């Protein structure tokens, strides 16, 4: 029964030719179900995503008259019929799944409509701008199009349930939080021709709790600790010198963690600016004591510690106000 | 209907084993590339990874068809039934063609017999790098395209479009590098057996110095300056000058070891090793100066004259060292 | 003290010569045999590396057999069809084979040597 | 002779594109899993490896046969011409079907027409984790599988035995270094997607992390460093260089411990229980040196009391801090541990 | 001559059915196995597995492949293996394995006139090895390799080591980076079940870890730091800056050693012998500094309301630390 | 045109690829040569190296003699898969790649007399066992052994096309080494025995010497300077007890940091190298300078310069210089 229908459909069917070739463009409706968005690898400027990608089109050559409404098949007939050559333009590496069988679904209606769904894991490319790290926001895209068919032959179009997501907590985002999703469509002109490119943008915002606990607070505490020397008597030379240089060593140790999970970008991030300024503050505190010791002993000025007790906390609070306003709000 | 007849007629009797114009003039194969991205520039492995759209154009009279004004885009599996050039990359270590959702390959035919053959390839090409000037180094990485088993009596290569054959270079963003320029070379590798066609695509990468300024040079300079504070400390403060000198030596060692752990492992002397060693020598001599002062005063011209001389010589010698370093490597 | 004690040999008109290695395990070293004619030179005879690959000289190809006992850390040489030309001093060598495994300068540990005299 | 004939006649008029009982009934597949080894759990990748013998049994009336033989073992080439369930793991990332030295698959056919399909797989599956209680955290790593193209109206899945006994783990099949395999819970349900309703079979393995390593490596060194910082309160106020070096070197020691402690933990952007513990220890060490700055601000005589003029009395700030600091730290530890060990 | 060999091979392959084992209805076919080990590498404690490359040969007799009139053993092209019956041999604890295919698939098929078939493969396999590292680095490991038939019981197939104890060669030529193979064993046994007995072969090693690097980089520096912390006991009690700086810098040095060995050594999240020794030395330098704090409090705090405690510590600390070393090295050795 | 097709179809009529040429009649002799385009990176941690080669094999098959207008036939790789070829494999190969981008990088040529040439482009990753006892002053001979997998010495023998020294050719820009110096290569052939018989093995050894300047600047010089710094404290007056104590302990911490970093630059092996012993000796010297100060301070009751300090200002630099001379003469003369 069904075998006869399948044999009739496959008889006189050339899969080298797209449906309605030479007549009208093949309209394709695409849907995506994001199973999980994997980790964002900022070092390699990429991210992982696992999706169920669905495509629906019309092939008049597959019409069959029978009591059966729809033929529900496995991946066996995939290589037998024509399939769009959809590929992901910003994918560094993509793989389908084959365990235990090719994770594909094919459904053919009696009017010729074909539904083709498959599961994919895609390592898409995302160019991260890290000037505001760790207060950075990103919109990582995901673009796909036909590799060989221009806009005059294959046209893609989002279905009503274009992009669907499940439990965002089940996703593998350690450093980012999913905060939105958009989808676009446009025409990109290349050497081979003009192609219809559909894009999906996933908005991600980094969480600053770990960077607050690990870097910002210990650095602030060390800067305050370096201000202790101003209240130590100037005669205690070994005490103020050892405190100043050990605070410099501790700040140098903390400056190691500043560039740990991010690539070697050659622009000053917010974290680097904060660490460098804290290092300059403890450097100037030790230079201040070296100057006071030289002028008082080795050679207004005598009251330098009195003004340093006010200027250093004030300059640091002004810096923090400017930093957290230029970054948190502006 | 009519297209199916024309395509079947074209593929009927086609001999894949024979190149176009088998006994006549060499087939002229034009090539153009669209660089999608470049990444994973590895100084350790001396290679780089690029993803590109590699398109070849050639004419085959056996595939000419008449009566159809359209350019026939066929399924990529028809490429297995046609003759294609044996183009390979000489310096490629590991390359693949992406195969999601289908194999990223295109075949487009034209009524005059012109064949366009496109591939989406991610290849890792070996690049010999000279890093004696690292991080102030300029690299020249190439991509060699050649025919494996055909001489110039059978095949010829040219860049289709001249200097505009390669596109997309200006949009490449490398976190650590900047593409100064790229060049296209079309030459014949003349041998005793015969000349072999070759195309060369080369990029000149310039490393960005901002990262090392923020992470390496400024910390070393500030620690070296801090080591000079002991020259203004009274010579009687033994516990303060000794503590300052040996703590600055420890801080320089900590910076050096951290950089040895975070920078790529390049086991030969680079400009960053010379600079770090020079700063280590300067802080070593700064501590030795106080050791000499202490021995002269206690163990045995004038005690204060050595310090006064060093307060000038050390900043002067360090500035001369920086001037020599920055002029020699720039 | 690392030593290469050589046994066997003597006056021979089939001869087996051993070479015991002590003080160092030569599992990953190339163990070879060398022959030194009186006053002429030191001649390479046979060798065997870690992978049991056997190398032989042209003059002794197919005549002499080299075998290594990796468990006992020793190397044996089987001499057959001996000729008066083979009357010379036999040494046992072990080295990394740097700059050729046939050159004598590539071997560092040398046995005290064994004298084999062939009379016909 | 007869064996070959039966094998040749079995696939006569058989269409592997159609499931058994198409348009007549619902294909019932009975499955059971033998976990030879529960492989390592990757906290950084939030995935776990597992090696199993997956067994599936169903009935296909198109494969009935008669003969002296009772059970037919099929060649893999012949087994690839017969319809098999399209079972896939919903949370699987990259599973490996072993092919050494031959494909590790076995197909047995009974004369009744029942098929038994057994394969050996290495399954890497996603195990979402919430490490807010790290290292005192417990997780339930799931393993969900079902049909891909067939809805519950066509193919359903059942466990061969009771769900507790349908998943069997070997006695020494535990490859966990940091976790303990408390047990497994086996169930099944229905998942509704955009294409239909699918039967899903789930197994949850319960893991509990071992806290001993973090106690020896992180908690004890931090506690002892804090105690060392509070020890300086018993030094005489006149020894300014000693108490200053003590304070800042303990701050540097805490910085070293915090850095190495965050190196072991995978890079998450939220604060774990250990991050809070280290932050509090950092605050205590900072406050000990601020306390000494306050004590030093009210010290008059540089010289200290000798064995036999006037001398500085013991600071009331020091006397109070010798009690307040250890008491506050003890209370914090009591709260922190009763908070997370009672989870 | 050659055409005769061609027709003999055609006759042997004419009517041969790869779906039937030799002596299908009769006694089980005895399969003799031997392994030539090329190298062992990447013995990973984190992944609890090791990777080995071996030449795996299998001999069995198939009377259907018996030929006469040719006194030579017919070594055929490796693709003829796809046209014959081979045992369904798999490695039970294998996690990831492959057969080398450069320049061709590294397999061999040699036929003998009596019908004996030699089937050789060059296989690199990563086999699981569960390791007990409580005694690390003074530990021994026992890593095995299980060989089993996937779908045949002992009624259909049987396994044995061809050559007995000499079946496996190349063991003594292996040189591991941080291990030393002591001995290896061959086990042939049947896994008895209700359905039936299944043949199994087991090749096992005994790995002994080298200790030189741990002695030079872990134990000796910690011992030297601990001895340096005792120097405070020979400094005058009134040298507060010297004794406090020495005590807290030795504490900082011990912390640096612990944290850097934590990063350098493989991530093994449970208590090992190295961790116990490092923690013991950290405690000893902690108590050495606390001793000075107690001395200073006795002399200065409870003064108005001290060489004895130092004299006592100059003996107790070296004695207690030596006793701790004696117990440690007797426990783990 | 049609003549080429006729010859191609006629070639494989009656051919049996399962049988080597001259089976039962003679020994199939294969002449091989290698052109190394790049001697890739050498991995100390994995004890392996990568090499990119053009592998050329030539042999005679009388079954493929043809007569026609052309003298050389170039075969498609599909047709090349229907013809018997040697099953050459690399004995120490670990994971090799036969490139097929964008087409299979293979080439089969047949002369009129039946001589076949088989050239392929390969990337071979081969294991190079290393003795790191003299690290970083060690030299190695990384081998490359290849031969037949299934055919014994009595069936297939390999030979070099030219004199063995000239048969393996390395490109002028071939070397891609950062840590080693490719001094040269030696080419030889031998015989191995397995449980399956005697086989002919063709071996090539590439001789590498590690560059030492990096370890001199990163490790040896800072360790020497740190030891000199520790011995510098002997010139301070004995009454500066806190100063010499801080000097001693901070030099010990500096040496510990240097030792850890120097070990992080060495592959994870459990035996002792030469740099391990150099660092251990420097550690002993820095430890002794502080025990020496503890001994000086134990007798400090104006005070005179301690006779212990006077003797140590001579003994410590002398003992360290003697150690340096012994160490370098021990390792730089091998
Ligand atoms: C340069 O060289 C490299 C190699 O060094 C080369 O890459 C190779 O490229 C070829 C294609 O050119 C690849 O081969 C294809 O693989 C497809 C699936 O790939 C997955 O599986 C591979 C292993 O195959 C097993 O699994 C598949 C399903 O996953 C299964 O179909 C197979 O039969 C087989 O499993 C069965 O049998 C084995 C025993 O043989 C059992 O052990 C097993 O249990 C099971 O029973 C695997 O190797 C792949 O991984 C590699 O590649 C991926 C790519 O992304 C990469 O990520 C990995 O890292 C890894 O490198 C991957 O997991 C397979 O579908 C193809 O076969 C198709 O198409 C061919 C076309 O000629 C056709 O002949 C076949 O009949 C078959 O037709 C399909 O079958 C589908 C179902 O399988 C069906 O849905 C389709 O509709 C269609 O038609 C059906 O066919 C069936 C069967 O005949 C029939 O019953 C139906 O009625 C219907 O007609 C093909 O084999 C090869 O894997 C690549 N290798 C590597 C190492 O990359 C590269 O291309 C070269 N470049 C150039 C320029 O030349
Ligand atoms: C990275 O590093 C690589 C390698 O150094 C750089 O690649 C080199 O780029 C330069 C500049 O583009 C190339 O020089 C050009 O070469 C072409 C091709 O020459 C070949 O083909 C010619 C065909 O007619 C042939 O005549 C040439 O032979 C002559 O020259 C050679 C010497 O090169 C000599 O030995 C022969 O006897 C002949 O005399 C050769 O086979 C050439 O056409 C270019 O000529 C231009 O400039 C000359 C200047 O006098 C001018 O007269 C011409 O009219 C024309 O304008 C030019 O010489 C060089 O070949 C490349 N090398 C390689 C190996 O490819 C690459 O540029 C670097 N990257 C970056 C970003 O810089
Ligand atoms: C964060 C705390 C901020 C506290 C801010 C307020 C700090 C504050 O009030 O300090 C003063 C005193 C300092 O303690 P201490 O005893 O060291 O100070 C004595 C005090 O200054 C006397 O006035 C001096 O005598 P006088 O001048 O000659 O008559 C006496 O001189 P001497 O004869 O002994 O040499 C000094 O020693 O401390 C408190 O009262 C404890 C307050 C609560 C401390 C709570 C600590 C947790
Ligand atoms: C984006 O998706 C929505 C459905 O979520 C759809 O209505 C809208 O048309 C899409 N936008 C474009 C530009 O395709």
């Amino acid at each position: 029964d069904v075998t006869v229908i399948l044999n009739n459909l496959l008889e006189g069917y050339d899969n080298k030719l797209r449906p309605d070739i030479g007549v009208k463009p093949t309209l394709i409706h695409t849907d995506m179900y994001v199973n999980s968005i994997g980790p964002v690898n900022a070092i390699n400027m990429e991210y992982t995503i696992d999706i169920f990608f669905a495509q629906t089109w019309y092939d008049r050559r597959l019409k069959f008259n029978s009591t059966i409404k729809v033929l529900r098949l496995n991946s066996n007939m995939v290589g037998k019929i024509w399939i769009p050559d959809t590929f992901f333009r910003n994918s560094k590496k993509a793989d389908a799944h084959w365990i235990t069988t090719p994770n594909r679904m094919l459904r053919i209606w009696n009017d010729g409509r074909v539904l083709y769904t498959l599961r994919l894991t895609i390592d898409a490319e995302c160019q991260l701008q890290l000037h505001n790290f760790p207060m950075d926001e990103h919109s990582c895209p995901l673009e796909f199009s036909s590799y060989g068919y221009p806009r005059e032959e294959i046209v893609y179009q989002w279905k009503r349930s274009s992009v669907e997501v499940g439990d965002t907590r089940s996703w593998r985002l350690y450093q980012f939080s999913f905060v939105g999703l958009r989808n676009t469509t446009e025409v990109v002109k290349t050497t081979s021709g003009d192609y219809v490119v559909m894009s999906v943008y996933f908005d991600l915002s980094r969480r600053m709790g770990y960077f607050t606990i690990q870097t910002y607070i210990p650095c602030t505490l060390i800067v305050v600790l370096s201000w202790v020397s101003f209240w130590i008597n100037k005669d205690a030379v070994p005490a103020r010198t050892s405190l100043g240089i050990t605070t410099v060593l501790t700040m140098t140790t903390l400056s190691t963690i500043a560039r740990k999970s991010l690539p070697k970008v050659s622009y000053v991030t917010a974290m680097d600016l904060f660490v460098s300024v804290c290092f300059i503050f403890v450097f100037s505190a030790l230079v201040e004591y070296g100057t006071l010791h030289y002028f008082v002993s080795n050679r207004r000025i005598a009251k330098m510690d009195s003004y340093a007790r006010i200027f250093f906390p004030t300059a640091f609070c002004l810096f923090n106000l400017v930093y957290w306003v230029s970054y948190l709000y502006l | 209907s009519f297209v199916k007849e024309t395509v079947d007629k074209l593929l009927k009797g086609y001999d894949i084993r024979l190149r176009p114009d088998f006994g006549g003039p060499p087939v002229c194969v034009g090539m153009n590339i669209d660089i999608a991205s470049i990444d994973m520039v590895s100084e350790v492995n001396m290679d780089y990874t690029l993803t590109m759209y590699f398109q070849q154009y050639w004419r085959d009279k056996r595939l000419a068809y008449s009566g159809i004004p359209l350019n026939l885009t066929l399924d990529n599996r028809v490429a297995d039934q046609l003759w294609v050039p044996d183009t390979y990359f000489l310096n490629d270590k590991k390359s693949f063609v992406h195969g999601v959702t289908v194999k990223n390959r295109m075949i487009r035919l034209h009524p005059d017999g012109t064949v366009l053959y496109g591939l989406r390839i991610t290849t890792t090409a070996a690049c010999m790098m000279d890093l004696r000037r690292y991080p102030l180094d300029e690299q020249n990485c190439t991509l060699e395209i050649e025919s494996y088993g055909y001489t110039t009596d059978d095949i010829e290569f040219y860049w289709r479009g001249g200097d505009k054959a390669v596109t997309g270079v200006e949009r490449i963003e490398l976190p650590q590098f900047s593409i100064v320029e790229h060049r296209l070379v079309s030459r014949n590798v003349v041998f005793a057996t015969g000349a072999y066609p070759r195309l060369s695509l080369s990029f000149r990468l310039k490393r960005n110095i901002g990262y090392f300024i923020l992470q390496t040079y400024m910390p070393s300079i500030l620690i070296t300056i801090l080591s000079w504070v002991s020259f203004w400390i009274n010579y009687d403060a033994s516990a303060a000058r000794v503590a300052l000198g040996i703590t600055t030596v420890l801080t320089m060692t900590t910076i050096n070891t951290h950089l040895r752990e975070t920078l790529p492992k390049i086991p030969y002397v680079k400009a960053i090793d010379m600079y770090l060693m020079g700063c280590f020598v300067f802080v070593f001599l700064a501590l030795l100066e106080y050791a000499f002062v202490n021995y002269i005063f206690f163990g045995r011209t004038d005690v204060n004259a050595i310090d006064r001389w060093s307060r000038i010589v050390f900043p002067f010698t360090f500035s001369l060292f920086n001037l020599v370093y920055w002029l020699y490597y720039v | 003290q690392v030593q290469l004690q050589e046994s066997g040999g003597g006056l021979v008109q089939s001869l087996r010569v051993s070479c015991a290695a002590s003080g160092r395990t030569f599992t990953t070293y190339i163990m070879a045999w060398f022959r030194q004619a009186p006053g002429k030179e030191r001649e390479f005879l046979a060798a065997m590396d870690q992978g049991r690959i056997q190398y032989y000289g042209d003059s002794v190809r197919g005549r002499f057999t080299i075998s290594r006992d990796y468990a006992k850390n020793s190397v044996d040489l089987q001499l057959d069809g001996l000729r008066p030309e083979d009357t010379a001093v036999y040494y046992c060598a072990a080295g990394a084979g740097f700059w050729g495994l046939r050159t004598a300068s590539s071997y560092h540990y040398w046995g005290q040597g064994t004298q084999v005299t062939v009379s016909s | 002779t007869v064996f070959t004939r039966i094998l040749d006649r079995l696939l006569d008029g058989y269409d592997n594109r159609l499931r058994p009982g198409l348009g007549e009934r619902v294909t019932e597949v009975k499955t059971d899993i033998f976990v030879t080894s529960f492989g390592p759990v990757s906290d950084h990748d939030m995935e776990y490896t597992i090696d199993v013998f997956f067994r599936q049994s169903w009935k296909d009336e198109r494969l009935k046969f008669k003969g002296p033989m009772t059970v037919l073992r099929l060649n893999n080439l012949m087994a690839s011409k017969i319809w098999t369930p399209d079972t896939f793991f919903h949370n699987g990332k990259k599973s490996v079907a072993h092919n050494m030295t031959m494909p590790n698959k076995l197909l047995r056919i009974t004369e009744d027409g029942t098929l038994l399909y057994t394969m050996r797989l290495t399954v890497r599956a996603e195990c979402p984790m919430h490490l807010e209680d790290f290292p005192m955290d417990a997780h339930a790593c799931p393993l969900k599988f079902g049909s891909y193209a067939y809805t519950r109206a066509e193919v359903v899945y059942e466990w061969t035995r009771e769900p507790a006994r349908s998943v069997v783990v070997a006695e020494d099949g535990s490859r966990l270094n940091q976790y303990d395999l408390l047990g497994q819970t086996v169930d099944s349900g229905i998942v509704q997607s955009s294409t239909g309703e699918y039967v899903v079979m789930t197994t949850h393995f319960h893991l509990k992390r071992k806290i001993g390593y973090f106690v020896i490596q992180t908690y004890l060194p931090c506690i002892m460093t804090v105690i060392l910082s509070q020890v300086s309160f018993w030094l005489n106020r006149e020894s300014v260089p000693a108490r200053t070096v003590f304070g800042v070197t303990t701050v540097l020691t805490m910085t070293t411990l915090s850095i190495s402690a965050r190196n072991s933990l995978p890079k998450v952007a939220y604060a774990t229980a250990m991050d809070w513990f280290i932050a509090v220890c950092y605050a205590f060490v900072f406050s000990a040196l601020i306390e000494f700055a306050t004590v030093n601000y009210f010290t008059k005589r540089g010289y200290a009391w000798d064995g036999k003029k006037t001398f500085n009395s013991v600071s009331k700030i020091d006397r109070l801090s010798r009690i307040a600091f250890p008491l506050l730290f003890g209370i914090f530890n009591l709260v922190y541990w009763a908070t997370y060990l009672n989870r």
